[PDB]
């Protein structure tokens, strides 16, 4: 209730902090998440470079459309795990970097807009799973210890 | 086609992580 609302706000903070990191905009889960999500983002940018070059992300709406279409396909089997969750943040960063390169409308707040749709997807698709699987401290961080 | 190969790569990467950490 208030618990689901708190969960979404927490996910939003995680997403905002990750995306800020991605763009060098001025906690332990944040630190480890930033490192692993960025390692994924780098892998994607390097290995799927030609596919990423088939999109021009000229607007926030285009970013949202592509994010959702890709994520929907990724998650169509209904499988959730921390690996899957990490890839959502990563792909959000991938798209934010493209948006910053290709956006036509002046948008200095783009990472805020992207953080919102990324947080909504994470909450809507994986929010219950996260609380059922140890949360960020007793679930996600424990994967590295 | 591009969205499918991206999604499949993310699935593969997610799987790699899952297998490593379990
Ligand atoms: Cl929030
Ligand atoms: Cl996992």
């Amino acid at each position: 209730g208030s618990m689901a609302e708190s969960e979404l706000m927490h996910i939003h903070s995680l997403a905002e902090h990750y995306l800020q990191y991605v763009l060098q905009v001025p906690s332990q889960a944040c630190r480890v998440l930033q490192r692993v999500a960025f390692s994924v983002q780098k892998e994607v940018e390097k290995n799927l470079k030609s596919y990423l070059d088939d999109f021009h992300v000229e607007s926030i709406d285009t970013a949202r459309i592509i994010f959702n279409q890709v994520m929907e396909k990724e998650f169509e089997d209904g499988i959730i795990n921390w690996g899957r969750i990490v890839t959502i943040f990563a792909f959000g960063g991938v798209l934010l970097k493209k948006l910053k390169q290709e956006q036509i409308a002046l948008d200095v707040s783009a990472y805020k807009q992207v953080s919102s749709f990324v947080a909504e997807f994470i909450m809507n698709n994986t929010g219950e799973w996260i609380r059922q699987n140890g949360g960020w401290e007793d679930g996600f961080i424990k994967k590295f210890e | 086609r591009a969205e499918v190969q991206i999604a499949r790569k993310l699935q593969c990467i997610a799987d790699q992580f899952h297998r490593l950490h379990t």
